[PDB]
């Protein structure tokens, strides 16, 4: 009745519960102490990417009043964004089809 | 018990699912640039090849403008391969692949620049130190830098005058090789291009036949390939011209992007020394550190010379590969040194006086002595074709290095009856349900419940032993095998799952903290965290950067795990 | 042999002759056998490549006899059927005419994956820890 099958080295009470472990559960040994090194990997990281994202190379992008506010006349522009035309490129790298957005 | 809301928000259910080649990828370029290149390199992933239409009617985003765009940014990313392919009856247009090593610049990013710091002979100042850390950074956001733009930028001449210096030691180095066309089409189709023109060059009605020609084509085709690749990988023709009355310059109109292969031979050689250091002690493990330095410069080709990814490898006299790799081996002079070649380049600090005892000052002889021991170590680290000069060997070192680091792997996952077994799964060629007691004498009970959480990886290969024609493995007992393949391709997945994970838990914490960390990232706030800031939201700043700093430290400890992996 | 008794194989018997035979070829095979680890890694020695630091199975066998800690004896079969189980578990390095050597094996008992007990993992109800099975 397919519960008469049980090898000898089996139990009875382990089986019925089934369920198993949410999430695996093998602490990894690579989850060891700081040092100043590892510190100064991460500070740097940080640095990188953050110096990309603050740079022209971001193309992720996707209060917007129709009226301007006496106050947004003659005060400071938030920021001349280098455009991806405007950063010089060598046109040999680049496809025929990409040289179109390239103010060349 | 766990509800199925519970799981797969915090169980990461969903994330299990993800292939790791399309997971990790799409993760590092939208945490690094952006949204839409992030999309655009995924679908490059997921279908490998593909135009700009492609994209159009693939994706979310369909206008022209916005999708070249964002692809050209992610080609000055060098993250992007591109080739023209030409339909002589109508109009050509170009296709897209993706550059697989072209994101490492990405994600080696921090290892790349604490490599720049490390290696130089010249480190202890700390002004050279930072502007190398900060040129080697523009470089590798920038991509492809130009002496140009950089002399230009700066504004001291004598500072004008280091930046010109350093260059020609980079380029010397191997950290900056000059990109062109090399560095943007697939190795395929590059071997197609230069395979059917040998093809059409032949004249009509030679004596020989087609098995000849398609030989002779072939060998012709390999040569001009490496000619074509031996070129522009080591090379120092932008360097070469000085002018009058000056020091030596490289050409500023030529690009100069940052390089890979010796960043990675640095690396490799990194993990040996650091094998070298838990194997054997520091008493010579200190003198091994350098031994590989002065041959890791000009070190072969790690994986394949890329005249085996574009190519089927061979199917009949299928050894030609491994016999002309060890054969460059052993045939580079260059590679090989002698005790006298490496005399010159010991540190005062190392002493190799009391380094060995004989029997139970830079001298030639002992460093010779570390150099036969080494060869005569059983791990081939050298080899000796002639009495006193070695050479490093790669094609006996490689099976062995992965073999030792993907047991040791599995050691580290496991428990001791298990790392037991796999050795005796190893070293004792299909064993059976009698040979691990004859093999092994443990306790049977313990050795088959870490056989069963064995069995779930790509670890052991499990066999069918059909008593009848018809195959049941109930009906008779089975042996085992090893087919260390599929275990090999098992730590690619895992690892690279796991690395995905990590980008995309700082990703996701960032998501969360997105308010926070802009009021933090900006430049009068910076260095002046402490005062014009809430109690409460002080505190939250600091656990979360103590968070990411732990993120990105056990981050850095796996990036030493896959690489190894990687070759071949 | 012994090793059959009661139809079992001996958990803690067996168990003792693993770390027995290796034992001895740890302070042979060294200089000065463990101590010379005990000063610090910078003060370690090291043999000359042409001396013999390689033990033989003759050595091994003499050395488990008189020792009577077995309380049996041994076929040279039976010692090449312990080194055999023992060559695994990281231990005797396999030479060429049943030759052994070990290398870590001070800083085993006492990123670098070939030693890992001196990182330990995070020990903590905190995130981002990584599992290896967390892939299947």
């Amino acid at each position: 009745n397919y519960m008469s099958n049980l090898p000898f080295g089996l139990g009875y009470g382990d089986v019925g519960k089934n369920h198993i472990t949410e999430f695996p559960s093998i602490p990894l040994p690579i989850n060891g102490p700081i040092t100043n090194k590892e510190r100064s990997l991460a500070v740097k990281y940080i640095n990188f990417g953050k110096t990309v994202k603050d740079g022209p190379f971001y193309t992720g992008s996707m209060t917007n009043d129709g009226i301007e506010r006496y106050s947004d006349k003659y005060l400071k522009k938030r920021k001349i964004g280098i455009s991806i035309d405007d950063h010089p490129y060598n046109l040999n790298l680049f496809p025929n089809e990409l040289y179109n957005v390239m103010g060349i | 018990l766990v509800t199925p809301e519970d799981v797969m928000t915090i169980s990461s259910l969903e994330q299990r699912t993800l292939n790791p080649d399309l997971f990790l990828y799409k993760e590092l370029v939208k945490a690094h640039l952006g949204e839409r290149a992030a999309s655009v390199i995924g679908m490059l992933v997921a279908l490998g090849r593909l135009s700009v239409r492609e994209l159009v009617e693939k994706i979310d985003g369909m206008d022209v403008d916005s999708v070249k765009t964002t692809l050209v940014s992610l080609t000055q990313l060098r993250c992007v391969k591109y080739l023209q392919e030409t339909a002589i009856s109508g109009k050509k247009t170009t296709y897209y692949y993706y550059n697989e090593e072209g994101i490492h610049i990405l994600l080696y990013s921090g290892l790349i620049i604490d490599e720049i710091i490390t290696q130089m002979r010249v480190n202890d100042e700390e002004e050279h130190k930072q502007l190398v850390a900060e040129i080697v950074q523009n470089v590798i956001s920038l991509g492809s830098l130009t002496v140009e733009d950089y002399l230009s930028s700066v504004t001291s001449d004598s500072m004008k005058y280091t930046i010109s210096s350093l260059f020609v030691q980079l380029c010397e180095m191997g950290y900056l090789i000059q990109i062109s066309k090399l560095h943007y089409t697939p190795i395929e189709d590059l071997w197609q291009f230069l395979y059917e023109k040998h093809y059409k060059n032949i004249p009509r009605n030679s004596p020989l036949s087609d098995l000849k020609k398609r030989s002779q084509a072939k060998m012709n085709a390999k040569t001009d390939f490496a000619k074509i690749i031996n070129k522009p990988n080591e090379l120092s023709q932008i360097l070469t011209v000085d002018p009058k009355t000056s020091l030596r310059i490289v050409k500023p109109t030529v690009s100069l992007t940052i390089n890979l292969d010796r960043f990675m031979k640095g690396r490799r050689s990194k993990q040996l020394i650091n094998l070298a250091k838990t194997r054997v002690g520091s008493v010579t493990a200190q003198v091994y550190k350098i031994a590989l330095r002065l041959t890791e410069q000009k070190s072969p080709k790690i994986r394949d010379p890329l005249t085996q990814t574009g190519l089927l490898q061979d199917l009949e006299e299928a050894k030609s590969f491994q016999d002309e790799a060890e054969l460059v081996e052993e045939k580079t002079p260059g590679l090989t040194f002698n005790a006298i070649d490496l005399a010159r380049h010991l540190p005062a600090e190392l002493d190799l006086r009391g380094s060995l005892l004989s029997r139970k000052p830079h001298s030639a002889s002992l460093i010779n002595s570390h150099l036969k021991i080494l060869a005569s170590s059983n791990f081939p680290f050298l080899n000796e074709t002639k009495p006193g000069v070695y050479y490093v060997p790669y094609s006996k070192l490689m099976p062995v290095l992965k073999s030792s680091v993907y047991e040791y792997v599995i050691a580290s996952t496991l428990g001791p009856s298990a790392m037991r077994l796999s050795r005796c799964i190893r070293d004792n060629k299909l064993v059976s349900e009698k040979i691990i007691n004859s093999t092994a004498l443990m306790k049977e009970k313990d050795i088959r419940s870490t056989l069963a959480s064995l069995i779930r990886y790509n670890s052991v290969e499990i066999q069918e032993v059909p008593r009848t024609a018809d195959r049941s493995a109930s009906r008779a007992v089975f042996l085992f095998r090893c087919k260390e393949t599929h275990s090999y391709n098992f730590m690619r997945q895992n690892l690279e799952w796991n690395m995905a994970n990590l980008l995309f838990k700082k990703e996701k914490l960032k998501q969360e903290n997105s308010t926070l960390l802009k009021k933090a990232n900006r430049d009068d706030v910076k260095g002046r965290e402490n005062e014009l800031l809430l109690p409460s939201e002080l505190n939250q700043l600091k656990m979360v950067n103590e968070r990411e700093l732990n993120v990105f430290a056990r981050l850095s400890r796996l990036l030493s795990l896959w690489e190894v992996f990687q070759m071949a | 042999g012994p090793w059959f008794t009661d139809g079992e194989l001996d958990i803690e018997f067996i168990n003792s002759l693993l770390t027995i035979v290796w034992r001895f070829i740890s302070e042979n095979t060294f200089p000065n056998g463990f101590k010379n680890f005990e000063n610090g890694p910078k003060k370690n020695v090291f043999y000359a490549p042409n001396v013999k630091n390689y033990s033989t199975t003759q050595e091994i066998l003499e050395f488990i006899t008189a020792a009577q800690v077995a309380n049996v004896e041994l076929t040279p079969s039976n010692i090449r059927s312990l080194c055999e189980v023992l060559v695994y578990d990281d231990k005797l390095e396999k030479v060429t005419h049943d030759c052994y050597r070990v290398t870590l094996e001070s800083i085993l008992q006492m990123f670098s994956i070939f030693n890992y007990f001196k990182m330990f993992p995070a020990s903590k109800h905190d995130k981002e820890v990584v599992y290896f099975d967390e892939w299947t």
